[PDB]
């Protein structure tokens, strides 16, 4: 598992830029790829998603008709060519691998990211009432996040994902489909909730369990992210 | 549709797997399947090696006239055969090697051929008889030390066919012995065949390089007969 | 036209009944054997089933065409029923011709090239080809969906036949020549392709004789049945003088007999000779 | 010496038979005659899996009743999401000739094999995201006919060398070997507790063995032909078997003898697979005549028939919750009823 | 020789399969019937469940 991204730098208003992400250690033809942007001192924002084999391509409203995504499978590379860049696009850009099937775990790997500098109707509003809740190691904690629509599907799967961006690192999947615990994450972390209200509880806090925690949906292709809830030492 | 995002992604993966399976089927069907059997005294191993130039299954690819051929050999599986032979159904041909030079155990090989032919599973699959070890048989018959009359009492009554075409530079005794062996094997094969499957005996040698062409011709005749059966012509 | 004398008219009717019964029995038996089993539902057998249902539809045209012959011109079934007569008959005949030529092509591909070349044949391809061939056959009868039938001339008991309008005859003539290709195109396919096939099975006895004798008999029956059909259609469309009308009416009596004979013999020629169909019949019927 | 030992074995066999007849006090038909009939059962095909190229030969449901593993002689293992008719995973096999496949209860590991004489174990959740050869167990001197999982670190395999081997995946060694069988072992089943297991061989004999002790605790010889399938009663105190003789025999471990026989005149072919439902009253047995029959285990009468097939019913299995049944055939078509 | 070893092993095996406690067939019948009856209400195959409760049919 290794994703190394490049192409982030200083840009002018109206020009285009090219982000290249090289993948090694895992099959690239069987993994969908997501490009995600996070403005400085801000939350994560989804840019685009491309499925395996150049099958399905989906963008966001703000980047429709401007961003283009492509994947060179034999080279295991991901290209994001974005045009008419503006001051609203400066951000850290991550490439995320995802795999979809019964018992899968998408959004399980995140690239280091590239720093880019340049000079809601139908979406699910992913609220996060908590903003910054200081807490200490050895104390159980819990954080709740809501949604505009009942995320529970006829399938029975509630498409809610919980991530942690430890300070100065890329986001990490903690919990998928509201309760399933990701591989390699401590069992202190646990997730629960109902259609429109969810919660994440860390049993015995530790230094590693400090950072912003994000809550994302997976019903509508926008794949909107939550606002964020920081923890302090 | 009602499928959620993560269900449609799985459906897309399923369709990709379906297309890959279609490609694998395309690769698979263009080749013909052969199951190769014989005894240790039979020249099985040398036949396999020449065709090239504790596993229970040995696979060999060979191309003849731009046509791919699987050749499957079972060496490490126990003497019992009625059980594991079901796996090799829908194989285009069964190459049975018989040591024509060996007279002592020729009866056991003949009985084995009888058993394979009478197999209910292998009732619509063609068999190619490779009577290997033809130079050794030629020397054994020419010398006269070992006589087939003792082993097979009906060889004395048997006669060289008038319709037979002897090989060039062949002595009458060698031709008579070869034709007697082939006559016995053909008599066994014809019984119970009822036209469902045809046997294709051939004289083959250890160093003979015509094995590939003979196998290709037999597996083309088999395919022609099968198509005659299917395309409403016979 | 002037109805024929009792003469050979009544024998023609009797032979029509015999051919009708033989053809319906054979086609129904074939369709059953292909519907009641699964090993007999192969691509070739699917072509034979399409041909069998088309031939049943053709043979169902026996009573109406026999009515217009035994009975004289007075037609009382209306422009709609006459129109439908001529459309269903033409469409089914051309679908069966297409199916026969497609079967010839498939036989040539599979037989003359047993391992020289292998063109993978899938069930979906055969279904799509059957659909396309039937659509083409029906559309080739599309001009007969706009160019036949006017009965209006005592006015009902002695009305005119289902003849086309005089001027409209012009258009009709053109079509009756276009369809002449439908005779020449399968023929070239059948004689050439099977020729090559007969070359393979004679250049290599017990079994490869019977195949090359059934193929020859099939070709001879094809010519015998389908040549007089088109010949007489064109003779009838050039009925300028009375003696031409006499020649045309009698020759076309013979042509109708041979055409429905073709429908009668198709399943025997193509299905009966096959061991698979014969065995399935020996099972479902004995 | 040899004669004395042979006579001693004969005397011990006679003593076994005498004890069995002493405990053979009554038959189930006499006792079960007061049980209400199950009645006609209308099982209709609920799901068709089509993406296979050749004969299907093996299949085993995991802990869940949704995922289905199937093995095809084209040389492929397919894991399907049965509820959604989606091929979760497709794995080519180094050996085309495949006859056995096993699903680990946790789902992290899958196992299979065939004439290659080496049992192959792969895993689904590799960090690379792709299926890889987790283990290649070797040592069996004959085809692998069946294999089963005690846990993620233990695997039982039956082969044609008249010997059955329990292996440890960590070291890939023959942890335990049993050589008590005389004929070729065809099928293997696991008891609920897993402390015991029962196998069947072509010598018309079934044998019960202890996983740890590894001695033949009991033997059952009631068949007249080669045994093709074996399955244990849900309670774990009994099992059933079928052979080419066109009959099924159900035995009880505790009594150490046969308990019931199921068969009828019309059936004239062998048995492919046998299984029980959650209740155990429904015994579903495959056949070589393109059909499967579900019988009343207690009353031993024909309850239902599954005729949706075009070739052999090579394999058939029931889910853990017993909500549906799966049946794989030689025509590369999988059909699921309920 | 191999014959003596095989014969002795077989004899010991038969001894182990013979000198074991066994119960009457009536008890086994009763136990199996009780198990089937108790779980007869928890077998979807024997007792069809409503379509709403059938994962394989909506
Ligand atoms: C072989 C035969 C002979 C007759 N008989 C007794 C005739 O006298 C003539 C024969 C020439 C025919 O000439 C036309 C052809 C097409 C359209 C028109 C529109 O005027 C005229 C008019 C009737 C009737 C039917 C058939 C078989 N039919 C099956 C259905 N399809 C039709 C084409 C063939
Ligand atoms: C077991 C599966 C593969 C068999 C499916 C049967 C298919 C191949 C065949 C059998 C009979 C066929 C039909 C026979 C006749 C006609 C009339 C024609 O005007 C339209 C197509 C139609 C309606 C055919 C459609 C395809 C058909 C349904």
């Amino acid at each position: 598992v290794q994703l190394v991204e490049s192409g982030g730098g200083l840009v002018q208003p109206g020009g285009s830029r090219k982000l290249s992400c090289s993948a090694s250690g895992f099959a690239f033809s069987s993994f969908g790829m997501h490009w995600v942007r996070q403005a400085p001192e801000k939350g994560l924002e989804w840019v685009a998603y491309i499925s395996s084999g150049s099958g399905t391509i989906y963008y966001a409203d703000t980047v429709k008709g401007r961003f283009t995504i492509s994947r060179d499978d034999p080279k295991n590379t991901l290209f994001l060519q974005m045009t008419s860049l503006r001051s609203e696009d400066t951000a850290m850009y991550y490439c995320v691998r995802s795999i979809y099937y019964y018992g899968s775990s998408p959004f399980d790997f995140w690239g280091q990211g590239t720093t880019l500098t340049v000079s809601g109707s139908a979406d699910i509003v992913m609220t996060q009432a908590t903003s910054s809740v200081p807490v200490t190691p050895g104390e159980s904690v819990s954080i709740s996040c809501r949604s505009s629509k009942s995320l529970l599907h006829s399938n029975g799967n509630t498409y809610l994902y919980w991530f942690l961006q430890r300070p100065g690192q890329s986001p990490q999947l903690l919990i998928y489909r509201m309760s399933n615990l990701a591989s390699g994450v401590p069992d202190r972390f646990s997730g629960s909730g109902s259609g429109t209200a969810f919660t994440l509880t860390i049993s015995r806090l530790e230094a590693e369990d400090v950072g912003v925690y994000y809550c994302m949906q997976h019903l509508e292709y926008p794949l909107t992210f939550g606002a964020g809830t920081k923890l302090e030492l | 549709c009602t499928l959620s995002a993560e269900d449609k992604a799985a459906v897309e993966r399923s369709k990709m797997i379906e297309k890959q399976l279609q490609k694998d089927k395309q690769v698979y069907r263009r080749t013909l399947r052969l199951l190769l059997l014989g005894a240790d005294n039979s020249g099985k191993s040398t036949i396999v090696k020449q065709m090239r130039i504790t596993s229970g299954i040995f696979e060999t690819k060979f191309q003849v006239d731009k046509v791919n051929f699987h050749m499957f050999d079972v060496g490490a599986q126990r003497d019992e055969r009625r059980k594991w032979i079901q796996c090799f159904n829908d194989v285009t041909a069964i190459i049975f090697v018989v040591d024509s030079s060996d007279y002592n155990r020729l009866q056991e090989a003949l009985n084995d051929f009888k058993s394979i032919w009478n197999n209910r599973w292998l009732r619509t699959i063609s068999v190619i008889l490779f009577l290997n070890k033809q130079d050794l048989l030629a020397e054994k018959v020419l010398a006269g030390k070992s006589k087939i009359e003792d082993y097979f009492p009906e060889f004395a009554r048997y006669t060289t066919p008038e319709d037979a075409t002897p090989e060039p530079g062949e002595d009458p005794r060698v031709t008579r012995a070869k034709y007697f062996i082939r006559k016995e094997f053909v008599d066994i094969s014809t019984a119970s065949g009822d036209g469902r499957h045809i046997c294709y005996p051939h004289f083959t040698c250890s160093v003979d390089t015509e094995n590939a062409r003979r196998i290709f011709n037999d597996c083309k005749d088999i395919i022609l007969q099968m198509n005659l059966r299917e395309y409403n012509l016979v | 036209c002037s109805p024929f004398p009792l003469g050979a008219l009544v024998p023609v009717t009797a032979v029509c009944l015999c051919l009708f019964v033989v053809g319906v029995s054979g086609n129904v038996v074939t369709v059953m054997l292909i519907g009641r089993y699964r090993d007999m539902r192969t691509t070739t057998n699917l072509y034979l089933g399409s041909m069998a249902v088309s031939d049943l539809l053709i043979l169902l045209g026996l009573p109406f065409d026999l009515y217009r012959l035994w009975r004289s011109r007075p037609w009382v079934f209306g422009p709609l029923l006459c129109r439908l007569s001529l459309y269903v008959g033409e469409g089914c005949t051309y679908a069966t011709l297409l199916h026969m030529t497609a079967l010839s092509v498939e036989r040539y591909l599979a037989i003359c090239r047993p391992l020289r070349a292998r063109v993978l044949v899938t069930r979906r391809r055969v279904r799509a080809l059957i659909a396309v061939l039937w659509a083409v056959a029906l559309l080739s009868a599309g001009p007969f969906l706009f160019l036949v039938g006017v009965e209006q001339d005592a006015a009902a008991l002695f009305s005119r036949e289902c003849r086309p309008s005089p001027a409209q005859l012009g258009a009709l003539r053109v079509m009756l020549w276009v369809t002449t290709a439908y005779f020449f195109l399968p023929f070239l396919c059948l004689s050439i392709l099977y020729g090559l096939i007969g070359r393979e099975l004679w250049s290599s006895e017990r079994g490869h004789r019977q195949t090359v004798r059934v193929l020859l008999v099939v070709v001879l029956a094809f010519i015998i049945c389908w040549l007089p059909f088109h010949v007489g259609r064109i003779i009838y469309i050039n009925t300028e003088d009375s003696r031409m009308m006499y020649f045309s009416q009698y020759f076309n009596i013979v042509a109708l007999q041979l055409f429905y004979l073709s429908a009668s013999i198709n399943p025997i020629l193509y299905n009966l000779i096959s061991k698979k169909y014969r065995a399935a019949a020996f099972k479902l019927l004995l | 010496e040899l004669d004395q030992l042979r006579q001693e074995a004969e005397q011990l066999k006679n003593q076994i038979r005498d004890a069995r007849k002493a405990c053979a006090d009554a038959t189930l038909s006499q006792i079960t005659n007061n049980i209400d009939p199950v009645g006609r059962i209308q099982m209709r095909t609920r799901r068709t899996l089509r993406g296979h190229l050749a004969k299907i030969y093996a299949m085993h449901w995991g802990t869940d009743s949704r995922l289905l593993v199937s093995a095809s002689q084209d040389g492929k293992l397919i894991i399907w999401d049965s509820y959604t008719t989606n091929k979760v995973h497709a794995i080519p096999l180094r050996s085309s000739w495949v006859m056995t496949c096993a699903y680990a209860p946790s789902g992290n590991y899958v196992a299979c094999g065939g004439l290659d004489n080496i049992c192959s174990i792969y895993n689904l959740k590799t960090r690379e995201g792709n299926v890889r050869v987790s283990r290649e167990l070797a040592g069996h001197t004959g085809y692998l006919s069946c294999c089963r999982f005690l846990d993620d670190n233990q695997i039982v395999t039956s082969s044609g060398d008249t010997t059955c081997a329990l292996w440890d995946i960590e070291t890939g060694q023959q942890t335990t070997t049993f050589t008590g069988h005389t004929g070729d072992v065809m099928s293997l089943s696991l008891a609920p507790d897993t402390r015991l297991f029962v196998s069947g061989a072509c010598d018309a004999s079934a044998k019960l063995w202890d996983v740890r002790e590894g001695m033949c605790r009991q033997t059952f010889t009631g068949h007249e032909s080669d045994i093709n399938a074996i399955c244990f009663f849900p309670n774990g105190n009994a099992f059933a078997t079928g052979s080419d003789d066109a009959t099924c025999r159900l035995f009880d471990l505790r009594a150490d003898q046969e308990l019931m026989t199921y068969s009828h005149d019309n059936i004239i072919c062998g048995i492919t697979s046998v299984s029980f439902s959650k209740s155990g009253r429904l015994l579903l047995a495959g056949y070589d005549d393109f059909n499967c029959n579900v019988w009343d285990a207690l009353k031993a009468d024909r309850a239902g028939v599954l005729a949706g097939h075009d070739n052999r019913v090579s394999c058939l299995g029931v889910t853990d919750d017993g909500m549906a049944v799966a049946t794989g055939s030689w025509d590369s078509f999988l059909k699921i009823w309920n | 020789t191999a014959s003596i070893a095989q014969a002795r092993k077989l004899v010991e095996q038969l001894k182990m399969e013979a000198n074991i406690d066994r119960i009457k067939v009536s008890k086994a019948a009763a136990d199996l019937m009780a198990y089937c009856e108790a779980h007869a209400k928890e077998d979807p195959l024997l007792t069809p469940v409503p379509a709403s409760e059938n994962p394989f049919r909506e």
